[PDB]
């Protein structure tokens, strides 16, 4: 999930909204240890949401 | 006791050698004929006075003797009549039969026998498994109260009931002075009986049976040995299997070895440990248990299960102490996912709201359980909301308001927890 | 398929050398040294074959490479 | 009372010394043919593919590898005996290779 | 010659690589000359250490 | 123990020969005498023999030190000498 490639690069979402999409994905999975500034946890959450 | 040698001999057909149901059974290497038979490199040592070939003796370096294989004449460099032809030459030790108090006939040494010396070759009919089953059923129908079967190898047994030798009269001893061994003679397999120690004249010759009952009922052992297990059976044990349930025992860091050690140290030294039952907790075992930090999430799940199951004060004390030793953040996050706070609420309530103990000891417990609550990583009151343990903390600081260190620690704890939030968290449909 | 050199096989190989007891950690070490030796001999045989303008490695290349490493083999047409 | 007395087990080393004599008397290959062939093909794949390997080349490679491993285990057994042990350890393997010159 | 003799102690009329390996390794000077050669299907001479044996 | 490390440090940095020249010369002549008599020797041949024998002995002592280290000892023994020679292949 922390790799060079990105899940959202295969979607129509603009790169300026990648953190918005990862916050949506993290909040949808009922995670509570998540902080907005932690990009790594956001990427892990969206990876487990799209590719469980 | 009076000799019963001839009387014992008349009870069965005496054999000088093992008889075979067929030529295929009992063959060495599962019948694979090793044409390159194992020839010892010993040089023949003929004593010119007695004309005896002393090669392959006890203190000689015969490889075949060490490997429990007998030299065969005409194949080995040791020559004929070497000192490793004990089975073939039938040079049995001198023995007598005497009537025992409870075991019937038994074998005694007519002379003093050296260590590792060959006593006697166990004789019988070599039979297959089906023949063994048929004979076993027939003898059980006959009501015979004596074992007469030995396992030559897998699927191949030796029967000593109707035909055999004096070795069938040897009685079981739980601390035996002799032992049975398996040897290779030519392309065949033999079962001999050898002296485990120095045995004096008149002493009974006994070996460990190591009985495979094949579902038969236990038979009580009357050997008289102090280390007797009391029954004939290839296995035996004490309460050294479980003292506490497996998830609860592994929650405390205890395993099969630690559950063995406590019972071995006390029960075998005249101190009482009850029969296996987890309804009553033995506090002394839990206090004496060793504690190591947790670094595995399955062990954390077992700890959570133990918290949800065990009601004992002392087990919970030692689990909380183990958690105090534990400092791995991932295990603590797993406990949070398992809602450890929910279990800790009940653990508190049972001890400091219900009062089955003393106020000083409960105070020590409370000081020993507030520390890891203060220490664990926390990022959101959603964690606590799954337990509402703060309410329990308020109730216990209100009850033990006289003990001001507990009150001040709970003040610090609620102050720390109240700073938490969840920034912005998207509401979900309901 | 380095795990194809199974534990009983390497136990047998040690047993031919007269070894009575075997440590539990030795098997990875034997697999490594066998891999190193095979790597060297296979490399030399492959470049011998590539010089010979062939596409199939014959036994002569193997025996040549081994003899050039001071490990002369008798019985394969040397 | 139809039970069977068990022959118990051998001491550690007795069956070891037996199988020592048996394997030192016989001469067959001790490594299975097909896994060794696959391993040789895997090593050869790294340089240039489409390389056919005659059965005689694989057999010669197997014989050389077995001879090398047997010699290494003899030297490592001498090393273990020298250190008053009967169990060989990887440190004896490394030392044997060091003194042999194979490892720099 | 040495290989035929070694076969003769084995009561065989067939010379095999085993007998050749026995003939080479049991003679000191022949072992010195053919030190660095491996005989295919020759095996190893039976040699068990003295302190390797049990007591 | 201190001067042992001092001797190691001094001799591992130096390059001159440590075997005395005249006894080694007499040793070479004594060994060569029993193969053929009235043998002459170039000085450079004696120097080459001295250098080669010193290099060989240094290598043997290094391998022997490894063997001694293996047996949890610090003192080298003759059994280390024949162990190193046996493994190295000399007879
Ligand atoms: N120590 C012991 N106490 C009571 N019975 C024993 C015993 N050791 C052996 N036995 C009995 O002896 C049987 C073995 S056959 C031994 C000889 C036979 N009991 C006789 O006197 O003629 C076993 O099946 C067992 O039932
Ligand atoms: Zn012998
Ligand atoms: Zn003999
Ligand atoms: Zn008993």
């Amino acid at each position: 999930p922390q790799g060079e490639m990105d899940l959202l690069d295969s979607t129509r979402i603009h790169p300026e909204d990648y953190s918005l999409a990862r916050k949506m994905a993290a909040d949808a999975l009922d995670i509570e240890d998540i902080d907005d500034d932690d990009e790594s946890a956001m990427r892990n959450a969206i990876y487990e949401m799209v590719f469980p | 006791p009076a000799d019963k040698t001839e009387e014992a001999l008349t009870t069965f057909k005496t054999l000088s050698q093992n008889s075979y149901q067929n030529k295929t059974l009992g063959n060495a290497h599962n019948g694979r004929s090793t044409a390159d038979g194992m020839s010892c490199d010993c040089e023949e040592n003929w004593d010119t006075v007695s004309g005896i070939n002393n090669a392959c003796g006890e203190y000689s370096e015969c490889i075949n003797r060490l490997t429990s294989i007998e030299c065969i004449s005409g194949t080995c460099s040791c020559g004929d009549d070497c000192q490793n032809q004990r089975f073939q030459k039938k040079q049995y030790a001198p023995i007598a039969v005497f009537e025992t108090e409870k075991k019937g006939y038994g074998v005694r040494a007519q002379a003093d026998i050296r260590q590792d010396a060959f006593i006697y070759e166990y004789l019988g009919e070599v039979i297959d498994e089906s023949t063994f089953r048929k004979r076993k059923e027939n003898y059980d129908n006959q009501g015979l109260e004596h074992f007469y079967f030995m396992m030559l190898q897998k699927g191949e047994f030796i029967d000593a009931t109707a035909k055999g030798g004096l070795g069938r009269f040897c009685n079981h001893s739980c601390r035996p002075n002799a032992y049975v061994d398996k040897w290779e003679v030519g392309n065949k397999l033999r079962m001999g009986i050898f002296a485990k120690r120095e045995i004096y004249k008149g002493e009974e010759i006994c070996f460990d049976y190591n009985v495979d009952r094949y579902g038969a009922n236990p038979q009580k052992c009357y050997c008289g040995e102090d280390n007797c297990i009391g029954f004939l059976g290839g296995r035996t044990q004490t309460d050294s299997a479980n003292i506490l349930p497996v998830p609860i025992a592994e929650a405390l860091g205890s395993t099969n070895a630690q559950e063995q050690r406590w019972v071995r140290l006390m029960k075998e030294q005249n101190k009482s440990i009850k029969a296996s039952d987890y309804s009553s907790i033995n506090e002394d075992y839990v206090n004496s248990l060793e504690m190591r930090p947790i670094a595995d999430k399955d062990e954390a799940s077992k700890v959570t299960s133990a918290l949800l199951k065990t009601q004992d004060y002392i087990i919970l004390r030692k689990l909380i102490e183990r958690v105090s030793l534990t400092k791995d953040p991932e295990v603590l996050k797993e406990i949070v996912r398992l809602r450890g706070y929910q279990c800790v609420a009940n653990i508190l309530t049972m001890i400091v709201l219900d009062q089955e103990q003393q106020q000083v000891d409960v105070e020590s417990f409370t000081l020993s359980v507030l520390d890891m609550l203060e220490s664990w990583p926390n990022s959101s009151r959603n964690r606590i909301s799954s337990s509402q343990i703060e309410s329990v903390l308020e109730s216990v600081k209100t009850k033990l308001k006289k003990i001001q260190p507990i009150g001040k620690k709970i003040n610090s704890l609620l102050n720390s927890w109240s700073k938490l939030e969840i920034s912005y968290k998207i509401p979900k449909s309901q | 398929n380095i795990q194809g050199i199974t534990k009983p096989a390497i136990r047998r190989l040690a047993r031919r050398g007269g070894v009575k007891r075997i440590s539990g950690l030795i098997y990875e070490e034997t697999r490594g040294v066998l891999k190193v030796f095979l790597e060297n001999v296979i490399r030399d045989a492959v470049t011998y074959t590539e010089h010979a303008k062939r596409k199939t490695v014959t036994a002569m290349d193997v025996v040549y490479a081994l003899k050039r490493q001071g490990r002369t083999l008798y019985g394969f047409g040397g | 009372t139809g039970g069977v007395m068990k022959p118990h087990r051998y001491r550690p080393g007795t069956v070891a010394l037996r199988e020592i004599r048996r394997y030192q008397k016989s001469t067959e290959l001790l490594i299975r043919k097909l896994p060794f062939q696959r391993l040789v093909r895997e090593i050869a794949q790294d340089f240039k593919t489409d390389l056919r390997f005659q059965s005689a080349a694989i057999g010669a490679l197997q014989e050389a590898s077995e001879a090398y491993l047997v010699g290494l285990f003899e030297d490592t057994n001498l090393c273990a005996i020298h250190a008053k042990r009967v169990t060989i350890m990887p440190k004896d393997i490394q030392l044997a290779r060091r003194i042999r010159g194979e490892r720099a | 010659e040495l290989a035929g003799n070694a076969a003769r102690d084995n009561k065989k009329t067939r010379i095999i690589p085993r007998h050749l390996q026995l003939a080479i390794r049991n003679d000191e000077e022949l072992n010195k000359l053919l030190g660095r050669v491996t005989i295919a299907q020759g095996g190893v001479l039976p040699n068990i250490q003295a302190v390797l044996l049990p007591k």
